[PDB]
Order: structure tokens, then sequence, then C-alpha cells
């Protein structure tokens, strides 16, 4: 009834750190829903064009990345500011069809360091994320669980 | 001997008072680093794959 | 600096409004007086400089165009750690008073009062600063009231006193953004500095452009005691070591008054530097030394006499450890009661 | 009582809830003063209760003033029409006239 | 005992309290003589202060000299009136105080009128000039805001606080003062943000990305020179500038990531290769 | 009279001990806190070698006629300070500490007192 998306849902994902919380990216704005609540716990803003794919960071539960169809990728971090995007980057002029984030790792690459985004043009770009974004911040897991539970109780 | 020791001590005491006023070797905020320092998030394209 | 008594920082600023020049912030260590321990260059003169009580390194800087600068002493580069911009809602005109909130639970809290008159609360973040308006100065007049100073009671964090250019001192509460707890109409001119008395709550001393120094009780709507000086009063600061002791510097004359020693007459009057007018004066908590700032930027420290001290009727009488933080509080109440009987 | 139950969980969390918790406690503290009700019992002849009411009236206004501030901060924080509207629904019955 | 009490009083507010106890019992005549004489002494020090503070009065902190000087004169006149009213020989002291006040009101009223006529004409010219301007030597965009408009706005606000009636033309600017501050703050933030974006671009790319840098000036330039400060939709124009910066940031950030990450790591690895 | 000077040296803040050396090198009087005689024999030999070398060096090595060292102060790591003053044929070494060092010493003394009190309490418990 209240969670119907304006456009068809394209990507459904759940944070590796917490299985109960999963975010579905549909049309202009992706939403986050709890395991037993029909309605979405948190709706985040609105975005230019549409969001083709959004995926949770495996290393850090708090920050999830959504790639828009305008060729701009914006990273949402709930650890610092829920209200605004942590940063916005333009991968290419062509629309980004999908985004995939690496898990586990080897050699010089840690979990979440490299993100692969596929453009409509057909080029694939791997972006090395900042160490602060990929590395877990102090008490991130405790803070995110308290905020999500509090939001769930409010809903 | 008696006169010299009071006099010598007096001189030693005078040296003690000047040093006692200020440490003079202390280093303000010695050792501790910058601690919190703003960091800009950054993104670096490592490579591009195209057909 | 709270951590080290020897290190004190004076930030040079340009007064008179029409003449504007770059202001250099210099921290002068007591060990070396030949040159400043730390030298900082700023685009505009620094109106106010403050040090966080919990950490000596954190420094709060207020400059012309309302820019708010945060500086870390530890950093070698010496560039400002944080800055205020139009997107960060930095206030207009000049931020005359800037202070550091003692509570560290919510990261670090920065309090700044602009010339326009908007109390601003700044919380330190990572590569970003968040500003929150505590209150608006806000009468058949155009625009917001101008505020030249603001102070926070140590005993109660919620109640804070903010001075105004209009000349009416306003007691304010953090909880009510749009409401005024109380207003004092005693001053006829803008109050340069308002400070709560040490060791007591609901008491403060305010220095105004009109050449009069007034001590007020928060419960009362008028100043309990008013001191008249022919020379215009620039600022008044309470003594940290003992209550009912304050210093006022006016037109090259600095006067210290103790209520117990004399009801009206100033205990001591001095002129540290004959050539220049004194822009401001500060008090050191650790020792009885007063810092006086001249118009030319020269800063001279004057050590007070041992004649004035707390628990002076009898030396080491009753052995009360509690009395140092309680008898001083008790003594002002007794002095305050005497003023009520006279009026 | 309804205000204590509210769990908005929007934007900044815990610090806002702690302030809300103190406000709910503040109301309980007022009830404990008024709640004790020494003598009183709504006597028409006794005017002591009326004096307590005026003191209680100031306490409710203080509670309401704090609610206005926290409510205004929350509305600015959401930054979206849907988010701000959701907060209004939670406080729909909590409006203090 | 009574004599000692009188000396202590010679503070005026405090004296009344002492008198109340005294009221129940030539002490009354002496008290009136002391009060009348005390008022005269206060008027004399204020009169000397008025002459001393004439040329260079100490204005309220962060207060305009034209408005600050007027406020100081008004406050001195109010203080004289309060003691004159308290005073209610006695007639001679009152006559002198009235002469001084009459001088304060007559001179300052003419003084207040002169400042507004000069300031209002100067303020209008500063307010209506393009949007932003770039120094020829500096070659960088700068906010074209005028200090006099800000100075006039601060002084205009002060008159309302003291209850003085400002002119209707001055009031119109004061009503829109809040809107101007926000517009000025956004423009300053954009210029500071603009420099930060330029700093991010590396030197090699600078020439390659020079046409893109021109586009920001190209989109900004019509708004810069045709807004005329009080445009019907300036805030909307500011929104366009923000959209342009975001588009420039996206491409610039992607270029920096491609250069500072994937290409740099390859070249660095080849240098550290050794292969022997 | 002579005994009072040793008490006076201890009274001065930042003073740990005082050692007096004769021309021969025998230590006349030393502080009780510092080792007595064994430390004095070891301190007197080092100061005489240093004082004699410095006195000889100033006159010849610096090529300055009639120039004699009056006081030598050696500041080392932590709070150590060793002012040396020569009166007539007797030269003494004074060891003083900085404010932080003095505070640390006071804390140590307090800890020792607390330990003694605890021991006394334990003894009382054993007696009970």
């Amino acid at each position: 009834d209240q969670g119907r998306h304006l456009g068809p849902v394209y990507s459904i994902n759940r944070s590796n750190q917490n299985p109960k919380y999963f975010l579905s990216v549909g049309d202009w704005s992706c939403k986050i829903w709890v395991e037993d609540l029909k309605t979405p716990i948190i709706r985040t803003k609105y975005h230019g064009s549409y969001l083709s794919d959004g995926c949770w960071s495996p290393t850090r539960s708090g920050a999830f990345f959504l790639v828009r169809r305008d060729g701009w990728m914006d990273v949402w971090d709930y650890y610092y500011r829920q209200n605004e995007i942590a940063f916005s980057h333009k991968v290419s002029d062509s629309p980004l069809t999908c985004i995939k984030i690496n898990q586990t790792g080897g050699a010089y690459h840690n979990s979440g360091k490299l993100c692969a985004i596929g453009d409509q043009d057909g080029t694939v770009t791997i972006l090395e994320l900042c160490d602060s974004l990929y590395t877990m911040q102090p008490k991130e897991k405790d803070i995110i669980n308290e905020m999500f539970e509090r939001e769930y109780r409010k809903e | 001997f008696p006169q010299a020791v009071k006099d010598l001590k007096e001189g030693v005491e005078k040296c003690i008072y000047q040093n006692n006023q200020i440490d003079l070797l202390e280093e303000y905020f010695e050792g501790e680093t910058s601690e919190h320092v703003v960091e800009n998030l950054s993104s670096k394209t490592l490579m591009l794959f195209k057909d | 600096n709270p951590l080290y008594p020897d290190l004190f920082a004076v930030s040079l600023g340009s007064y008179d409004f029409t003449k504007q020049r770059m202001g250099l912030i210099c921290l002068y260590s007591l060990k070396n007086t030949t040159h400043p321990e730390y030298a900082f260059n700023c685009e505009a003169g620094v109106m106010c400089l403050d040090f966080h009580p919990k950490s000596a390194a954190l420094l709060a800087v207020g400059l012309y165009d309302g820019t708010v600068l945060v500086y870390d002493i530890r950093n070698k580069h010496k560039k400002p750690i944080y800055q205020s911009t139009v997107r960060n809602q930095k206030h207009t005109d000049p931020v005359w008073q800037v202070k550091w909130n003692p509570d560290t639970s919510k990261n670090y809290n920065f309090y700044s009062i602009s010339s326009d008159g908007r109390v601003m609360n700044w919380i330190l973040m990572k590569n970003k600063l968040e500003p929150e308006e505590v209150i608006l100065l806000r009468s058949t007049l155009i625009g917001l009231a101008c505020g030249l100073c603001f102070d926070f009671n140590k005993f109660e964090p919620h109640i804070f006193l903010v001075g105004t250019e209009e000349g009416k001192i306003h007691k304010c509460s953090r909880a009510y953004s749009g409401q005024y707890q109380e207003t004092y109409n005693g001053h006829l001119l803008a109050v340069y500095k308002v400070k709560w008395n040490n060791f007591h709550p609901r008491t403060f001393i305010s220095a105004s452009a009109d050449w009069t120094v007034r001590i007020w009780d928060s419960k009362y709507t008028s100043q309990i005691i008013c001191f008249d000086l022919s020379m215009m009063v620039v600022d008044a600061v309470w003594a940290p070591y003992s209550s009912t002791v304050f210093a006022c510097a006016t037109m090259d004359k600095v006067q210290v008054y103790d209520l117990n020693v004399d009801k009206l007459n100033k205990l001591a009057e001095q002129k540290i530097v004959k050539q220049p007018k004194l822009t401001n004066l500060s008090f050191n908590y650790k020792d009885p030394i007063l810092l006086v700032g001249d118009s030319h930027g020269g800063v001279t420290l004057v050590k007070l006499s041992p004649n004035l001290c707390k628990s002076g009727p009898e030396i080491k009488q009753t052995e009360d450890k509690k009395a140092m933080e309680e008898f001083k509080n008790v003594k002002i109440e007794d002095y305050e009661r005497e003023k009520m009987e006279n009026l | 009582n309804k205000l204590e139950k509210i769990e908005l969980g929007g934007t900044k969390g815990k610090t806002l809830t702690e302030s809300i918790a103190q406000i709910f406690k503040e109301f309980e503290e007022a009830v404990q003063a008024f709640t004790s009700v020494s003598y009183d019992i709504m006597n028409i002849a006794e005017k002591k209760f009326d004096d307590d009411f005026y003191e209680f009236r100031s306490k409710i206004k203080e509670l309401e003033r704090r609610l206005a501030s926290v409510i205004t901060q929350g509305f600015d924080d959401y930054d979206t029409i849907y988010g701000r509207f959701k907060l209004l629904d939670n406080f729909e019955g909590l409006l203090t006239r | 005992f009574i004599d000692n009490n009188f000396n202590r009083f010679r503070y005026s507010l405090k004296l009344l309290h002492k008198f109340q106890s005294t009221i129940k019992r030539h002490n009354l005549t002496s008290r009136y003589n002391a009060i009348l004489h005390n008022y005269a002494t206060e008027l004399d020090t204020i009169q000397r202060v008025f002459q001393d503070q004439k040329s260079n009065p100490p204005l309220v902190r962060n207060m305009p000299p034209e408005a600050g000087k007027i406020i100081w004169a008004r406050h001195l006149f109010q203080k004289i009136t309060g003691p004159i009213n308290i005073f209610p020989t006695e007639i001679r002291r009152y006559y002198g105080s009235y002469n001084t006040l009459g001088k304060q009101l007559t001179i300052y009223e003419m003084w207040f009128y002169q400042d507004w006529v000069n300031k209002i004409e100067q303020s209008k010219a500063a307010l209506q000039a393009t949007l932003i301007v770039r120094h020829d030597e500096n070659k960088k965009l700068y906010v074209n805001f005028d200090l006099e408009i800000m100075q006039l706005i601060r002084e205009a606000k002060c008159l309302d606080r003291q209850g003085i009636e400002i002119p209707e033309s001055a009031r119109i600017i004061l009503l829109q003062e809040d809107k101007f501050k926000t517009y000025y703050n956004e423009l300053l933030y954009a210029l500071k943000e603009y420099e930060r974006i330029n700093s991010k671009i590396k030197p090699i790319c600078k020439n390659l990305l020079l046409p893109h840098i021109e586009d920001l000036d190209l989109k900004l330039r019509p708004g810069m020179v045709t807004l005329t400060w009080t445009s019907m939709n300036i805030e909307s124009y500011l929104y366009y500038v923000h959209q342009g910066l975001k588009k420039l940031e996206q491409l610039i950030i992607n270029v920096n990531d491609i250069i500072e990450n994937r290409i740099e790591n390859n070249l660095k690895t080849v240098s550290k290769v050794v292969l022997v | 009279n002579a005994d009072d000077q040793l008490k006076q040296l201890s009274a001065l803040e930042g003073a740990n001990g005082y050692v007096i050396f004769n021309e021969s090198g025998i230590p006349l009087k030393r502080h009780e806190k510092s080792i007595s005689h064994e430390k004095a024999v070891h301190i007197a030999a080092l100061v005489s070698d240093l004082w004699n070398v410095s006195k000889k060096v100033i006159q010849r090595d610096l090529k300055t006629p009639e120039n004699d060292i009056e006081v030598i102060r050696l500041r080392t790591k932590h709070s150590y300070e060793y002012i040396i003053t020569q009166s007539g044929d007797f030269t003494m070494l004074a060891i003083q500490l900085c404010g932080k060092a003095i505070e640390e010493a006071k804390k140590a003394a307090a800890a020792a007192a607390a330990a003694a009190v605890v021991q006394e309490e334990n003894k009382e418990k054993e007696k009970k």
C-alpha cells in the first residue's frame, strides 16, 4: 500500500554487516526496509533521472552507493549525515547501467576498495574508494544498529 | 669551614630559585600529533575497460 | 590555554571600522617574550580568540565578514583546520565574541556571536562544519538587534547572557530559541563585555560604551551596584582566584575593585603603558597576573598585589576546605544583602 | 504520555531522543509535585490548588516551548517533503494547542 | 550615626532605601540638599564628558560611526533626563542641565539628518551595480557586494532598536535586508567553492580542461553582468551556478580518479617492477 | 649552626641533595636522601676532574687572561640539575628537580605513606 515504487524496482540488496536491513533501489529514490515491516524504514531524498543500481558496502554497513542514470554516482553515508549525500562523482556522460562492489580481497586491495560501474556506452570503470570510506569508522556497527532500530520503532 | 658552607649553600640556593621560576625546557604540546584532521573523500579511476 | 598557564594567545584585530588590515594571531609563551611562539596569518583582523577547556590545541578564531576559523596548535602547516562559508551559513558583519562549549559529548561545540546578532552553534565534523542558530536577538525598529558580546554561566549551561549594541543585556536559554528568559535595561549604551562572577550563580559584571560599570543579579531587573569612571570603560573581567574582585581598564588607566576592601573606591589604579589606549584586559586563573592589551598590539602583563585575598578576616581560620568554593559564594550573598538594605 | 512513546528515528538520533526523554521526565516531575496533591483535592473553597495550577501552567509552557524547538530542528533535518510529513503524523496528537 | 550614613550615600538608587527608614522619623532638608547637589555634580561630569566625547565618541562594538555616534549622543541625553527628573540652587542646576540637553537634541537632530541624506544616496549606487566583478590584475571572480550597503543596513537596524523613526526609503531596504544577506553568503560560498574546484584539477589536465573551465565563466557571465543586483529571479540564477559546478565537479572528480589511481598505480608498479 | 645550612638546603623547593668537597677530595657533608660517603666518594672524584679541567681550559684553551669559572650548571634528562659552586677551598654539588619532578616525588611519597598505612591496618587485623 505505502511502499509501492513509482517505477519498477531494479536492484534489491541487503548490507553484509546486518542481514535484517536491506535497501531496494526503485525509480528516483532507493528505500530501506526492515525484515518484518511492510513499509520502508527510511526513504532517502530524490535523484536526477533514475537510479539503475544501488549496493551496500560489504566492509561498512553505514554507507551504501547508488549510481544514477544521469552518469553521476553518489555515495550515501548514514554514519555522519543522514540528510545529505556524502559526495557525488560523475563516472561518465553515458548513463550508468549497473554498479558492483568487490567483496573479501587479496594483495593490495581490501574489501570495498574497488567498485565497478557499467556505462550505457559500454565502458566499464573501476574506482578506488577513499580509505576512510571503505575502512570501518569507530562504533559504526553499534551506531547504525541503534539508529536503524530507533527508525524501525518510530515507523 | 663554618662560614664557607652557609655562603656556599646561599650561592647554591640562589641558583635553585632562578631555575624554579620557569621550567625552561618544556615543549608545549610535545609528542602529540595533529589528531583529528579533515579528510576529503576521494575517488581515483584505476582503469577503463571498453569494447 | 587551560592546559598550560604559561602559554597565552592574543589575536590582533583592527578596530575603528573604516580602517581594515590583515590580523596576525600570536601565541606568546612565558618562557620567550622576544617573539611569539606561534604566528598565524589571517585575511581579516581576528575579533575574538578562544581555547577549548578539554584540549589546549583546539583554538577558536573570529574574523571580519563573520568567517569562523578553527586552528590546531599541533599542526606544523598552521593552516586553519576548519572554516565557515556561505553554504555553511556563516554570519555577516563581525563575530565580536566566540567561545568553546565545555561539553564534549556531542563532538566539539563552537559558540559565535555576530555583529548582525544571531547566536551560532558550530559542531566539528569530518571535512565539514554544521551550524545551528541558538537564538535571534530580535519593537518599532528595522532588522535584528546587534550583539557585541555573549557569555555562558559555568554553573548552568542552558542559561547564557548576550550583550547588545542597543544597550539592553539579555539573559538567554538554549532550550527556547525564540524566547528571552529576562531583559536588563540598565545600560544606556552598547555593552562591550558581560561575564558571570566566579564561585557564584545568577551574578555578572558588564562593561559598556557608556562610561559606567554595573554588577547585576539575575533575579533582579536592575544592576545591584554601578561604578562611574570619567574615562570610557572598555571591558570588565572577574578575578578567577577570588569572588567580588574585577578589573576595568579605561583610557590608559586600569582599576581593580574588591567589594570587601572598599564599597566604592577602587583598590588600585595604574597605567602600564602611557603611549597607548588599552583595547582589552584578561585574567589568569593559575596566578594573580593581569594581561592588558594596548591599541598598538603591545601586550603587557601586570602582577596584582598580595593585599587582596580570599578568607582574609583571619589567616587559616576554621580550616574549611569547602569554604574556598563555598565561603566565597556565601560572602557575595552577604554583600548582596547589604546592597538590598541600602536600596 | 504519547510524546514518550514517539520514536521518530529520523536524521540525527539518540541526542534528540534523550532531550525528548528529559521533557517526558520533566512532565512526570511536575505530576509528582502536583501528583503528591497534599490537601487540595479540587476544593472549591481552597485557593491553594489555583496557585499550584499557575505554577503547573508555567511548567506545561516550558515543556511546550522545548517541544517546539526539537520539532522545528527535526523538520529542517529531514530535508524532504515525505520525511517532514512522516514526523508530523507521529506528533499529530502531540500538538499542544 | 546619621552623619556617617549620609557620607556613605554620597549610589543614588541606594540612597532612597536608606531614606525610607529615615522617613518615619533639618535632616529632610539636608537630604534634599545632598540629592539636589548630587544631581548637579552628575550633570557637570556628563557635561565635561559630552564635550570630550563630541569629536570622537566611543561607539557600540561593530556599530557604524554615523549611527553609533547618534546612538551615543541619544543615550547621554537619556541619562541626563533621568537625573534631571530625579532632581525634580536646585533651579540653577536644572537650568544648566536643560541647556546641555537642548544642545544635544538640537545638534544631533541636524547631525542625524545629514548622515542619512549622504548615506542613502551613496547606498543606492553601491547596491545597484552588476552582480560580481573581477579585478584586472587579480583575474579572479570576486563578490561585487558593497561595505556601505552592509554599513547602512547595520546602522538602519540600530535606529529601529532605539525606536527612532527611519525614512520609508531606508525601511524598504531594511525589510529586504534578510534576503540580501542570504544572496551575498551564497555568492561568497560559490566563489570559495569555485577556487577549490580549480585547485583539484591537476596541472597537466588544466590546459586540456581549459575549455570546460571557460564554460563555468560562459554560463556565469550573462548572470554576472546582467542581473543588476536586484533581479526578479537571482536565487534561481544561483541554482543554475550550483548545477554547473556539480556537473564540472563530476567530470573533474572522474578525471582525477582515473589519473591519481589506475594510470598512476600502473606507472608506479612498472618503476618498482625490477624484473631481474 | 653548620647543621642548619644542610636543613636550609633541604627546605629550598626542587632541592634533592647537597655534597661538599675539600681540596683533597674528601666529602665533608652529604644529604641523607642521597647515598652517604659511597656516592660522595664517587661524586667528588667526577666534579674535581670536571671543575679542574674547566678551570684549566678557560685560562689556556679560551686564551683569556685572569678568567675563572664561578658556577657550572649541568641540565640532563628528567629533572636532574647539578649546580656547582666553589667557596674558598671547598666546592659542592647541589641536585635539584623541576616542578614536574617535584610533583612526581610528592606523589611517590604519598604512595609510600599509603602503603605504610595499609601495612599497619593489616597488622592490626592480624592482631585482632
